[PDB]
């Protein structure tokens, strides 16, 4: 019934995981820091109408345990009526954040949720809370469980891309990131992080390697028992084919990020204009052995849904996880090279787990009012061999 | 909340004496048996006694327990096991719930428990060990320690995985004792923790025990009778899986051991596994209940009948004599003679001589019979190094091997082990040359694998001494020893090639003579299985998957490059004129046309170098890149479940064909024969017991299996028709 | 938009924390033994129809942690698209993933969602995932963080609920979950916790006292905080410290599954609904008291289905502690024969994450066995936050 638009999205800079700008930084304080600044863009704006806060987290232990969402209700002053929840979808928990609190709109009994996600990987990193599956051996034994990163070089293997063809995927990357960032594109939805005197401590995505050449990349190495268990199911697979690097693999960092999500009526009652609206969300998945397949079937469902087809689309985002994820993506949905993450992506600016799908969303708002384009395509591989995909539209 | 398995009969298994001091001494000796079993009487013997040591608590200071067999405590009740159906299970944990709550009331009575072991304390009767707060083992031969539960389907259910867990960590527990049921010597258990301490002989093991109870009691007043995981501040060996140590590479321990089983179904490891992180995430009462309950899952299971029908019935059944025939006596060996020195006579050498016997290793050339012995000192070689054995039992050994040329050597030999090359009238020279210069009550064997023994027979004139001895590559480490028997074989000859059998430390098994004899014959249909789906357009990585999955130790094409495809296109143009003489000539297998493409191509094996893999340095390097454009490899996909059935159902109904011709004699030759010969996976329990334990979508038992059989038949050709023995 | 029904609802009995029944059960496993009871009455259905499924945990670390949810479709072989999403938003949590459901429903972009909870509080302890709050001090000194004891002894002290007015609706919530388990009630939806062999482990909610006497209760002994307290309510004196382990919330292991579907993905899975989600809310009040927020979710879920409080036949409040459940049937008037009218986690246990799906399903049941119309559920939340939800009988 109602529609749901996005009316602001913000993110952090991306502070790299060792010697990291961000590492002193607790992650509560990252995610009030940019509810801070939606405050100084909009201070007239009712917070008592805020309804809901969804944060996606993958790591909840520590420094981002115990609904870290109401937390940043309490600490940032916000209304106590304001909510806060935690979800983990893992990868896509961003973009799931922002999927939900447009869902809890539509059905007309939230008025304006704020989503997003935080992941300060360098203070929590990935596996600190554990796993069913990983402690449980009579289950895990049969789920054949395998690294992503073994899952990429399979499809490297499968779909037959070479160390240089993922390799000059990451050099396109680099360069689309840098320049982005000297294009100003970048300019209002990078939040710089402060101290509490008000000093700098980043104000760019450290990850960033702008001087990269293609013969760096080949000088780099690729990253037991989990090579034969891959075989194990793919069994027509003589041999693993090893082609991600550190070069061409999502960067490790600190990040957070925040979208204001409302109904029609929500923007108007606070004089808001509408930046986007949320025209369609899916959920879907492929094999999880293999475990990064499952964009395909997301993007498939979230387009037969909005009615819509790859020509319809003017921008696809798809995270920057492994190098052959994209290039399998593109090969399979025949995307023009000149529309795939065109802004650069993780690779080169960092994957802060349960924040990416927050940011390459709000990447896309502005890259659509940029371009004045129309229509752009979010999707995310998952853990558990799970898919995300949504689609937005410009207004 | 009883010692006792019911609430609401046998005899006595313990016998009761407590000293001046107030130290009990429990002497476990079962009046139906040699050895200690973990049986019914069993139970309620310790029981009652456990009842005692609480019921006489104020007058008791320490308790020893001790054996008066020869054996301290080896096994469980098997025949008890194996017929625990599904809905048995709620017995089955009842049962090890009792034996577990003795157990625990031992352990913490308030004062020291020793175990005095005198000998072999396997599985249950190491747990029973395990119990106590200390373990004082006497060193003498034949002594072993371990939790061999695995080995049968099983797992330590008395507390053998949570103790052991308990005393060395997840990690440590599961590789060195847990995952392989490995056997300890008393040496080595104290070296890993098993046991505390040693003593030189069996009588000073219980004035031993008695004493380090007296000095426990003084040295040690408020830690006496206290396990390490009963006091505060325990921290458990490698950490708990929460610790971050652990927890690292804790989800990584079932993707190694899928590795090391090969994605076989062998579930038994995987429950071990699974009950000793479980167990380690909670307290030990917890923990046991869960052991528990992983127990009652194996047993009632069907994995855990089919191994222990085959590595307990029936190689106990081969091992008693089984296939022996009946009223002959024992005749000893005093000097064997090998003819040739190839890669199996020189492995029968060293077998020979490890065992003790004087090896006479002939050959065409004195290089060539001395390059033999070299195979025996390479291997001696590599054991000094890993220090199994002595420089003095090693220069003994080689010691007992003398290469020859002259057929004049073979002088006093009393059996005579022939490992030539495959052909009848070459093996008829080569026995008329030495046939009446060996004595004349020697065995003369034949190491054929096809060729048969009633022919071979002929080319000597005491053909009742003549029998095939049918050894396996490499000699040094295959279990089995195949004995054929020709038609004018006696059985005083028979009896004497199973002695020597068990002497050298294998396993014999009986078969008469037929083409084909058993393991070669049945082997065959295993590897034209492959073959024949390479030229279906089988992917190859597909059917070396499928046979790994399966659970062999070899997958099929690999071993094909190492069977020689040129010898395995010569039992095919063989068994070609047997079958023209009786009718309707004989249906080639559609392996045949991939064999010949091969040899076409000048791809015949490991030997040649180069067949289906490509061998470069003597190591195999990944498969024939063009192999996938000769048979246009990826155009067929069945299932991998079609491929691992055809290539188990092929041996399994080939097995029931050769027991049905008498072949065979029993079905443990059988399950064994294919187990230890040609690698059959264990967890079928054989090719015999792979029919009655059959499971899958169907159902289980020998109807399942004719059901999917019929429904190969159907899809893939009518040679996995079921035979009219499996119908009924 | 499109209407959010209530297909199935089930629990499993839930056991306590010292020498407990489900301590040697995996939370992994009281998920996936819900979900093969589901398989077991609808074997027909197609599992390919279910486009995610949402669970609830408080504490999602270790047992509980790495998207349990995720790993309960894998462990069950549900189809892999079926998704698996943990939320957390305390003791709410269950009713949460509940009220996602019905709303991913609504928005027309999922079909059929599994909601429910879980929660193993003998194997992860409340407080294991650390928390965002308790490791900042230089921000936790201003929320002045008390503990949820004290802010129910502060409610008693401030409403005048004495230390027998406590005890007194403690023995009723005993003396009502008794009668519920002895009449049938929870026959259908308790599903019995069963191991791997099929051998009973926990078929009854293991922490009930049957036998409470008023007299017993009043043996029990209460539980810089206080001061902190005082600080906010400058006109308190002093704290009447009346909860015991005898009037609180017990710490159980349990979880519960609801089934949410569309009507057109009912009929045509051959599905009959039996309830409907007419709304839901989510309001607050004030941080250091934390439970008083309940009153305004449940005004608010009221507004927006356009009822009042004679409208609604069974209200269904967790029992956390009795202050909180006396001031919420003080504050809006509720009639003694409509509140918990067959015991609360007094008597039977607190699985925070899996209490919302619970307390639901219990009012599930109880609508068809009395042939009532509506029920309100809520739960009060850490951090003073309040979830309430409206269900009518179909």
């Amino acid at each position: 019934s109602e529609e749901a638009f996005i009316y602001e999205a913000i993110r952090t800079p991306r502070g790299k995981q060792k010697n990291g700008s961000l590492h002193e930084v607790k992650p509560l304080s990252l995610v009030v820091g940019l509810i801070d600044e939606l405050r100084k863009r909009h201070p007239d704006l009712d917070e008592n109408l805020i309804s809901d806060v969804i944060l996606g987290c993958v790591s909840p232990v520590g420094d981002q345990g115990g609904d870290i969402a109401r937390a940043a209700v309490l600490a940032s002053g916000m209304p106590v009526t304001s909510g806060g929840v935690q979800l983990n979808r893992f990868c896509a928990s961003g973009l799931e954040a922002v999927n939900t609190a447009a869902q809890k709109v539509r059905s007309g009994w939230d008025d304006l949720v704020l989503a997003g996600g935080v992941e300060s990987m360098s203070r929590v990193p990935m596996g600190s809370d554990g796993g069913a599956m990983g402690l449980d051996p009579a289950t895990n034994y049969d789920v054949m469980f395998v690294p992503q990163s073994i899952g990429a070089d399979l499809i490297a293997t499968i779909e037959g891309f070479s160390r240089e063809d993922v390799d000059a995927y990451a050099l396109r990357s680099q360069q689309k990131a840098a320049e982005a960032w000297s294009g100003g594109y970048f300019a209002k939805s990078v939040v710089p992080v402060r101290d509490q005197n008000g000093l700098l401590i980043l104000d760019h995505d450290e990850h960033m390697r702008p001087d990269t050449t293609k013969e760096g990349l080949a000088k780099l190495k690729p990253a037991g028992g989990f090579d034969d268990v891959a075989l194990q199911k793919y069994h027509w697979v003589e041999k693993i084919n090893h082609v991600h690097t550190g070069g061409n693999s999502s960067g490790i960092v600190d990040g957070a990020a925040l979208v204001m999500i409302g109904s029609a009526a929500a923007g108007k009652l606070q004089g808001l204009t509408p930046r986007a609206r949320i025209v369609a969300t899916a959920t879907s998945g492929a094999d999880p052995v293999i475990m990064l397949t499952g964009p395909t079937p997301a993007t498939r469902k979230v387009l037969d849904r909005a009615g819509l087809t790859v020509d319809d689309i003017d921008l696809f985002e798809l995270n920057e996880a492994f190098a052959s994820v994209v290039l399998k993506f593109q090969k399979d949905l025949n995307i023009p090279d000149e529309k795939l993450n065109v802004n650069g992506g993780a690779i080169a600016m960092g994957h802060p787990l349960g924040a990416t799908g927050a940011m390459i969303l709000g990447t896309m708002v502005d890259e659509l009012e940029r371009r004045n384009a129309r229509r752009a395509l979010i999707t995310l591989c998952i853990g558990g061999g799970m898919g995300v995909a949504t689609i937005i539209e410009r207004v | 909340s009883s010692h006792h398995h019911h609430h609401h009969m046998p005899d006595n298994t313990i016998q009761w004496d407590k000293d001046a001091d107030g130290i009990v001494t429990l002497t476990m000796d079962d009046p139906s048996g040699s050895t200690n079993v973990m049986n019914e009487a069993y139970i309620e013997s310790m029981g009652k006694a456990v009842d005692r040591l609480v019921a006489e608590k104020d007058s008791i200071t320490g308790v020893v327990v001790a054996s008066a067999k020869k054996t301290f405590f080896a096994g469980g009740d098997v025949k008890t096991m194996i017929q625990a159906r599904p809905e048995d299970a709620g017995d089955v944990f009842n049962t090890v719930e009792t034996i577990k709550r003795q157990l625990r009331t031992l352990e913490t009575l308030g004062k020291p428990v020793v175990a005095a072991i005198n000998g072999a304390a396997l599985g249950g009767g190491l747990e029973i060990a395990l119990a106590c707060h200390h373990r004082i083992a006497a060193d003498v031969k034949g002594s072993q320690l371990g939790l061999p539960e695995v080995t049968l389907g099983l797992l330590p259910g008395g507390g053998g995985v949570t103790r052991t867990v308990r005393m060395f960590g997840i990690q440590n527990a599961f590789v060195s004792v847990l995952a392989q049921g490995t056997r300890f010597k008393p040496a080595k258990a104290k070296e890993i923790g098993l046991v505390d301490e040693l003593v030189a002989t069996v009588e000073e093991l219980v004035p031993a025990a008695k004493a380090w109870i007296k000095e426990e009691l003084k040295a040690n007043p408020d830690g006496a009778g206290v396990q390490p995981w009963d006091k505060k501040g325990y921290k458990m060996p490698g950490g708990t899986p929460s610790s971050p140590g652990l927890a690292a590479i804790l989800p990584s321990f079932p993707s190694n051991l899928r590795k090391q089983l090969k994605g076989a179904p062998m579930p038994a490891p995987r429950a071990i596994l699974a009950a000793a992180v479980e167990g380690a995430q909670v307290d030990f009462d917890t923990a046991s209940r869960i052991e528990s309950r992983y127990f009652a899952s194996l047993v009632t299971g069907q994995v855990a009948k089919n191994m222990m029908q085959a590595f307990f019935f029936d190689l106990q059944a081969i091992n008693a004599g089984g296939s022996r025939p009946e009223g002959i006596g024992k005749t000893p060996i005093k000097r064997i003679g090998v003819l040739g020195a190839g890669m199996m006579g020189a492995g029968i050498a060293y077998v020979s001589a490890k065992a003790g016997y004087e090896v006479v290793l002939k050959d065409v050339s004195l290089e060539a019979a001395a390059k033999g012995k070299g195979y025996s000192e390479k291997l001696e070689a590599k054991a000094l190094e890993r220090g199994r054995t002595t420089q003095e039992r090693s220069d003994a050994l080689l010691a007992r091997i003398t290469p020859t040329a002259d057929a004049a050597d073979f002088k006093g030999v009393d059996f005579v082990i022939e490992a030539v090359f495959e052909n009848q009238e070459l093996k008829h020279k080569v026995f008329g040359e030495i046939e009446d210069i060996v004595e004349p009550n020697a065995i003369l064997g034949s190491n054929t694998s096809t060729l048969p023994i009633t022919g071979l027979a002929t080319g000597v004139k005491r053909q009742e001494d003549f029998i095939g001895i049918h050894f396996f590559s490499p000699v040094d480490k295959m279990p089995l020893v195949e004995i054929i028997k020709g038609e004018k074989t006696s059985d005083e000859a028979l009896a004497r090639v199973f002695d020597y059998t068990l002497a050298i430390g294998k396993t014999p098994i009986v078969v008469n003579d037929s083409r084909g004899f058993f393991t070669s014959r049945v082997i065959g249909t295993f590897v034209n299985e492959a073959l024949a789906m390479l030229g279906e357009g089988v992917e190859p990585a597909s059917i070396e998957q499928a046979g790994s999955q399966a659970g062999y130790p070899a997958p099929p094409l690999q071993l094909s490059d190492e069977l020689n495809l040129e010898l395995m296109h010569k039992i095919a143009v063989a068994t070609r004129k047997g079958v023209e003489d009786a009718g309707g000539t004989y249906q080639p297998h559609p392996a045949e046309a991939v064999v010949e493409k091969m040899i076409e191509l000048g791809r015949s094996g490991r030997l040649k170098g180069a067949g289906f893999y490509e061998y470069a340095d003597g190591k195999r390097s990944g498969l024939w890149p063009g192999l996938r454009e000769t048979f246009k490899s990826g155009s067929s996909q069945p299932p991998l479940q079609d491929m691992i059935d055809r290539m188990l159902f092929a041996e399994a109904l080939e097995t029931q064909k050769c027991l049905d011709e008498g072949v065979l004699t029993s079905t443990a030759d059988a399950n064994i024969g294919s187990i230890m010969g040609i690698g059959f996976p264990p967890w079928t329990g054989g090719s015999a017991q792979f029919i009655v334990g059959y499971s899958g979508p169907a159902g289980t038992g020998k109807a399942a299996f004719v059901a999917r059989a019929r429904e190969l038949a159907a899809a893939y050709g009518d040679r996995f028709l079921p035979p009219e023995s499996l119908l009924s």
